């Protein structure tokens, strides 16, 4: 399980304040704090507040790698901010994200191949988020074709089956689990999968409990990565424990410590 | 070939809620009314016991209501007197309950004082012997004061009081708990809010079987399917063992059906819609009839003829269809 | 997509290993995994191949009433609750008329039945057929009625006569429009089925209860006719509701092939008001075709409204076109209103500016069929989005004024809208019903 | 998720004593503690020490149903003790257990249909515990077929794929998960499933963490019941949460408490 | 089954809906799920038949060497690591024989080869075949060599000659024994394949490298012979291990049908000791059949031990039959030793007590085939289960004395043993190797 730290996001106050007044201090400590928690990848999102996307992302990519060699997950809908971010990326990179639309596939797929970065692919059209798993699979199959087409290695494509809040969209959670399960029957080697984990508990009671429980369930269905709270120790314990129960990692009494310090 | 009937046995049943209280119980009602106890889908006698029939409460207000003439005509002699209005509903129109809607309390309307509202309640209680349902005008501040005073004055009568809502339930719940009344929990077409509201109410120590669910129904032609499916889900939840969805269901069909243009628009303006009188009667009756199929236990109605044809429908539905 | 148990309980149970599998149980589980073909077993009955193929087929058969543009699909359903997915094919409504009636009484009723179509809230409702019942003493009166009925209407037809010889003589001139034949009975099914088969007509099957129904179906299916509609013999609402539920349940949940057919229901209430309620119950509890006797516009409208309601897709909202809708008169001095795409919202705002005779414009924004609050919350109603509409509509050309009224439940947005656009934004009433009051003010 | 309380087991110290000296207090108190925790069934195991299993099982059934109306899960390898227990059961019960040995099948399947009791079926014969999910699955077909054969309702059969400790049998855990999710192919309606949950963490570090993580994973793969520690609050919360994320129960903010007081 | 991607690129690109599916990419989904069949689509190459087999069939075919009781099964493996599941079919071993040998040298050597079977720790090892090699100049020497070998053994045969007419001659007398024909090459494959088909014999196919191998296999299977064993032409250890790994991986992980067959390996080392080590590499790395030249008992025994070890089921421990077994000719004064029924455990006590030439009885307490310290830490070794079997063994009648020797690692079970047993338990060495010194004293 690859935990992608979610904290360096412009939707947060101190990250908004730091990007606005160009202060590397809060961005860099969050890069360190998440790494200490167990994250081996860091999500970078300039946010809805800041407006200079192209120049904001470049600054996040630069100040972060001054104190971190973790894989940077560039999170923006603006491609000019994404491509400009891959430029100043000395570390390994991940693109977040593309969807199942051709005007997005033609742009983001070869860009990922050219820079050799990993590519997150949302299983949705322009119309919006699918209702069931069968529709999610259709888009996931289309994302697979684009990987084989544009020459992107299958283990660098992260299929995202789009998890929704369990309070207003409860019927989506099992559909996502079914989607995760059935993704292995799209390609061989099967594409990897990822979730925006925190989305499952948006506006719910006991968000950490819901988050870590769904992580375990999703991993049991084949989840490989998760954008999540890397500073949630109970969530990290779950990821460590689930790897053991999937026989992905050899057991030892200090299994939690080993994941955290991997 | 040979047919084996498919029976789905239930884990649990919807609660039994008792309305009203006789003299020996501390009230003045002539009898009580029980709703709920269903251990199957609506009227599926062949796979579970349906012990209590659904009942109808006819609406009475503390004012001459802003209703169409068609709706007022069956009450023209008594419509200005809640007591005599209630008597006519019971004695002539077969009402099981009186639904006393205190619209007169509206601070932007008649603004009837607290004392005037409890006098109206006392007037109706002295006029008929059937159990009462009492709900306010919809103004949050005013209804707090009125329903508190009503719960105090009619203590012993075991009323059904409404409406508790997600952001507004504590005061009414407390009044119901301390003075021994039942409560209506009204949620905005949302089964999650419905469920949590029942929990919040219960957590104040009002017992589960003193709560009834109002899912905020839509009228025929104006979103009724949405409330229909929520009510089927509520019933399904009840049968599967979800305690917080096992409350009996109440439906404001009188209000919702009669705000529809189709209910009262003249045939002279809408020739294709047919005569207005039986159209309006059927508009309310069809709303009730469909909702009965989704598991309604208490129907709040207005037109006496809609009431009569619905009671007959209920009568036919209560005939056992066991094999 | 086939249970290993289902596949197994249909195999010879020899364990001969001819299929390249130690036992049948291991081969059935192998089949569910999709390893070897079912043809790998040389034995097993022909019924095994039949039930296996049927298991992959839809539980309820689609059967068409009538032919041409008038034809209507019945059955073809998969759900017990619409919230699990949806219901697909709206109930077919047939108004009954008797052959005991005089010719002038017959024509007067047929003409009335033909007038049972409705327009409401941007929707159009129709009924689907006329049922001719044989009540007269002489068989010629039935042929007289059907010929009279067929000559007066283009609706679908359903012919109700127990005697096959009476039915065939009345069928001949009207067989080209595929009428439903009512009904096959344990007394006449051999003759009736031949009639249905030789004419390619849909055949109604009558049984006195579920057991009789299932057996008669099996015989008629064995005779080679599979366009069937089911009549369990239920003539009271409680018994009907139970029987229709069983037919629907057994077909869907148990794959009972005898009941894999749509249902016909007959109302029996003598009171027309009671009849409508009885019909409302039948469209709710899985009837595919219902036969009424009342033909009043007052009675059919609420029934057809409920039918439309129940069969709406719970997944997709009913939506109107995102194009300025002119109400009433068109002065060009007219106040232009703003609201969403949702049809329920749109005719609540229009039916509020039409019932109060306020000639004005109704600007229907494209919110993907969503309601005001649902569009906003989904980031589907934002001032910038509104501004594009205020120009994309091109309305500015029509009005001599640039004021825009805004949903009262979205009061905050307007100031953010007023500036960006350049129009004057007034925040109207929370509910649309307050439009009659805000205009005069 | 039906939690079946594991605590009234003879292999426990305080329980072994109680059966030897017919002390009802330890049995009845555990019965109440487990129900308060959220158990809706009680496992009753005579133990290795006791000689007369019949006289012991009867006493266990007798003193338990005095203070509890929960379903009694009669747990013993002694079949004669099982039927001797069913003769005293006022409330509904289940049998624990039978394997796929034909000798055991016709000895317990009618005995389950007889008293109207659920039946747990272990996916093994005398050979031992299969490793591959396909072999576990093969024994499950036999259990399923032997249910329709003897007329036991499919939702009264509880297939147990036998979970093993994560230290010495780590590679069994993902096999158990694969077996659970492929049970959907055996019948429709699919049979129910159960695990001896605590067995997954035997002799491991942080057993509670391992137990609850595997519970969530197993439920995502279709687990219906678990013999487990009903006095483990974190385990009960996990059960509650996983039900929500599978849309098996309508969400509410108080989802944890509602499971507990169900 | 199969991956949805690989049926898609195999599917054309018409997007013509004739299959019943909108586009080709979705018909890929419907196939991988089990909705429709490939028979629906009119447009597809012969890859449709390939999809039928490559998906359903096991990754590695099972081909048989020989007929009747001596028949051995090759291939039919699913794993790359024994610990993931297990390896199923022990490596077949063949000793090479040359037709240059005189008629007397030939029979002496076959006699020696016939003696190449071994008994060790409860196990019996045997070799599977004799390989006859055509080295002589004149072709008649091969038929004579094959005739004399076949008359002197019932082991399976592999016939090695490049000229098909040479094989045809020898095949006349031993075809019913179903020998392996070695081998089809690019220069003789048509004649060789015709020979294999006519005689129903497994055929070895040779390629110089993986590429030639794969091409030749495809030609042979197209001629209708699928009983094949593969030789990628590797004659050096490092190349062989990589080539065998590729063949095993491509078949199992990629369903590459050209390599879906068992492997034949030929040792090349001139030193018999080097040849043995080369052979253990080959049995470790996926060879289904290896041909040796050395025929000494000293060399075969270690090789055959490793084969048995490697191919042991990792999930099920080999067990000895519980009962007590007499070491030598045991009298009524000889000792008695307690152990478990784990074959390894048991025989480390049998082999030690025998080496000291100590006549004594050994009772094996079934611990489900678990080690002394394994079962004792599981509970299946308690003082009880040792006591109960103390009578169940019937050893009471064998010895005058009643003293029990217990493993030193189980010394803690002494006091509890004596009270129940009525015997005088004694603590032996924690390791059997010291029983000699413990018996003396
Ligand atoms: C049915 C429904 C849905 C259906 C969709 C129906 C649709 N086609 O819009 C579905 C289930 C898909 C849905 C989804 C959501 N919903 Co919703 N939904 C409802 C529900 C129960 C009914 C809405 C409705 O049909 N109302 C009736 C029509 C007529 O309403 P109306 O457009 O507002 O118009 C009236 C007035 O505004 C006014 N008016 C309209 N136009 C004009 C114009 C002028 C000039 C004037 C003066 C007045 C005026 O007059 C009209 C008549 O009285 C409501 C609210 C409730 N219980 O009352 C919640 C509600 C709107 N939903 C809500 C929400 C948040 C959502 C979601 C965002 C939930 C989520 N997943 O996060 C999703 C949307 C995103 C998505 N789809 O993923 C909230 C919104 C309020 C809020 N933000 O807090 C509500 C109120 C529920 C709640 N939270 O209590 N929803
Ligand atoms: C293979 C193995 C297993 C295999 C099973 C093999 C089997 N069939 O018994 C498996 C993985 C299943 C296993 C399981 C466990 N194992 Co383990 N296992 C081993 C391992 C690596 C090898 C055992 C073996 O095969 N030994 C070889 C044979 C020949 O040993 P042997 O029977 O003792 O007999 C020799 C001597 O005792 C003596 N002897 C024997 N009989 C007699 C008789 C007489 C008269 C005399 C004089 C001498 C004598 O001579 C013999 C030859 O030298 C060992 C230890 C190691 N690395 O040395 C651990 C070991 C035995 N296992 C151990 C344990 C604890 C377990 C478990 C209980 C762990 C757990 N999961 O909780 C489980 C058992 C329960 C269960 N199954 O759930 C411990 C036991 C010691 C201890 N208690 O601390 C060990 C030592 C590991 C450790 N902790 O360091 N195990
Ligand atoms: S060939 Fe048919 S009867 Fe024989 S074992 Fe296979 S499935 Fe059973
Ligand atoms: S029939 Fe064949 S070519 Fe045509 S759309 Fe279907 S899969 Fe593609
Ligand atoms: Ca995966
Ligand atoms: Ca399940």
């Amino acid at each position: 399980m690859l935990i992608i730290g979610e904290r360096i996001n412009g939707m947060f106050g101190d990250i908004k304040r730091a990007i606005q007044e160009r202060d590397p201090a809060p961005v860099q400590e969050w890069a360190r704090r998440q790494e200490e928690g167990g994250a081996r990848a860091l999500d970078l999102n300039v946010g809805p507040a800041v407006q200079d996307k192209v120049s904001a992302m470049e600054w996040l990519v630069e100040v972060t790698q001054e104190v971190s060699n973790l894989t940077l997950c560039l999170d923006s809908t603006n491609i000019k901010a994404i491509e400009a971010g891959l430029k100043k990326c000395k570390n390994r990179a991940m693109i977040n994200s593309t969807n199942a639309e051709r005007e997005k596939v033609e742009k983001l797929f070869p860009l990922a191949v050219e820079h050799g970065a990993a590519l997150i692919g949302l299983t949705m059209n322009k119309t919006g988020i699918p209702k069931d798993s069968d529709t999610r699979l259709a888009f996931a199959m289309e994302l697979v074709a684009a990987a084989d087409e544009f020459g992107l290695p299958m283990e660098d494509l992260y299929i995202d089956p789009l998890i929704l809040p369990a309070n207003v969209a409860q019927d989506h959670a099992p559909e996502v689990l079914k989607t995760l399960q059935q993704i292995k029957m799209l390609a061989d080697p099967a594409p990897k999968t990822v979730l925006g984990l925190s989305n499952v508990s948006q506006n719910c009671q006991n968000r950490p409990l819901i988050n870590r429980t769904f992580l375990a369930m999703a991993m049991a269905c084949g989840l490989d990565a998760a954008i999540a709270d890397a500073c949630d120790e109970a969530l990290i314990e779950t990821a460590a424990t689930a790897e053991i129960l999937l026989n992905q990692t050899v057991y030892c009494d200090s299994f939690v410590k080993m994941f955290k310090t991997r | 070939m040979a047919v084996q009937i498919l029976r789905d046995r239930s884990r649990a049943a919807v609660q039994k809620v008792v309305l009203g209280a006789t003299k020996d119980q501390g009230g003045t009602r002539s009898h009580t009314i029980v709703v709920g106890g269903d251990a199957a889908l609506p009227f599926h006698h062949f796979e579970g016991e349906i012990v209590n029939r659904p009942v109808i409460g006819m609406e009475v207000q503390d004012i001459v209501p802003d209703w169409p003439d068609v709706l007022k005509d069956p009450f023209t002699d008594v419509i200005n007197e809640p007591g005599r209005w209630a008597q006519k509903c019971v004695a002539e129109y077969g009402a099981d309950l009186i639904y006393l809607k205190l619209d007169g309390a509206d601070p932007e309307g008649a603004n009837h004082s607290v004392d005037q509202c409890v006098a109206t309640v006392k007037e109706v209680l002295q006029a008929v012997g059937v159990p009462l349902v009492v709900v306010g005008c919809g103004d949050v501040e005013k209804d707090h004061e009125v329903l508190e005073a009503v719960a105090e004055a009619a203590a012993g009568e075991n009323l059904l009081l409404g409406n508790a809502e997600q952001e507004n339930y504590k005061s009414l719940t407390a009044a119901c708990m301390v003075h021994k009344h039942n409560i209506i929990a009204r949620s905005p077409l949302d089964i999650n809010i419905c469920k949590q509201l029942n929990i919040l109410i219960n957590e104040m120590n009002l017992p589960l079987d003193h709560i009834v669910i109002d899912p905020s129904i839509g009228g025929l032609g104006y979103g009724i399917e949405y409330s229909f499916s929520i009510m089927e889900r509520i019933r399904l939840g009840a049968l599967q063992g979800d305690k917080m969805l096992s409350m009996p269901v109440i439906c404001t069909v009188g209000y919702e059906a009669w705000r529809a243009k189709e209910a009262s628009a003249p045939v002279s303006e809408y020739p294709g819609w047919g005569k207005e009188t039986e159209r309006g009667i059927l508009w309310e009756a069809v709303t009730a009839t469909a909702l009965l199929q989704a598991g309604a236990h208490i129907l709040l109605m207005r037109h006496p003829e809609a009431v009569a044809r619905v009671k007959e429908n209920i009568d036919q539905l209560m005939v056992s269809n066991a094999y | 997509p086939l249970t290993g148990l289902e596949i197994y309980k249909q195999l010879p149970k020899k364990n001969c290993g001819e299929c390249g599998t130690p036992t049948c149980l291991a081969f059935a589980m192998n089949l569910a995994s999709g390893k070897a073909s079912l043809d790998s077993c040389p034995y097993v009955s022909d019924a095994a191949r039949e039930a296996l193929d049927a298991a992959a087929a839809p539980p309820i058969a689609k059967v068409v009433l009538g032919a041409g543009p008038t034809a209507v699909e019945m059955g073809d359903e998969t759900e017990l609750f619409r919230h699990d997915k949806r219901f697909y094919h709206e109930t077919a409504i047939a108004i009954q008329v008797s052959d005991n009636l005089s010719s002038e009484e017959l024509k007067a009723k047929v003409e009335a039945i033909n007038g049972l179509n409705f327009d409401r809230v941007g929707q159009h409702y129709t009924i689907q057929a006329i049922a001719i019942r044989h009540d007269a003493d002489d068989p010629a009166a039935f042929k007289a009625a059907v010929a009279s009925v067929a000559a007066a209407t283009q609706l679908n037809l359903v012919l109700m006569a127990d005697d096959p010889d009476v039915l065939k003589e009345a069928l001949a001139g009207v067989a080209d429009r595929k009428p439903l034949l009512y009904a096959a009975t344990g007394a006449n099914y051999e003759a009736m089925t031949a009639l249905a088969k030789e004419n390619n007509c849909p055949l109604a099957v009558y049984g006195n209860g579920l057991e009789e129904l299932a057996e008669l179906v099996d015989k008629i299916v064995a005779l080679g006719h599979k366009q069937l509609v089911l009549d369990p013999g239920a003539r009271e609402t409680s018994r009907a509701i139970a029987d229709f539920t069983q037919i629907r349940r057994l077909a869907i949940k148990k794959r009972f092939r005898s009941f894999g057919y749509p249902i016909i229901a007959l109302t029996t209430a003598a009171n027309p008001l009671d009849e409508v309620l009885q019909a409302v119950n039948y469209v709710t509890k899985y009837a595919s075709l219902v036969v009424l006797r009342t033909d009043a516009k007052e009675h059919l409208l609420p029934l057809l409204s409920w039918r439309q309601n129940l069969y709406t897709d719970p997944q997709v909202p009913i939506r109107v076109e995102e194009k300025l809708n002119e109400i009433g008169a068109v002065n060009e001095n007219s106040p232009v209103y703003v609201t969403t795409n949702f049809s329920l919202t749109y005719y609540s705002v229009e039916g509020e500016i039409e019932s109060t005779k306020i000639p004005s414009y109704l600007l229907s924004v494209d919110t993907d069929g969503l309601s005001v609050l649902t569009a906003y919350a989904d980031g589907k109603f934002e001032a910038e989005k509104i501004a594009a509409v205020m120009k994309k509509v091109d309305l500015d050309n029509k009005v001599k004024r640039h004021r825009i009224i805004i949903p009262g439940a979205v009061a905050v947005l307007k100031g953010k809208l007023e500036d960006l656009t350049g129009w004057e934004v007034i925040v109207g009433p929370r509910e649309a019903s307050g439009i009659v009051a805000f205009a005069r003010a």
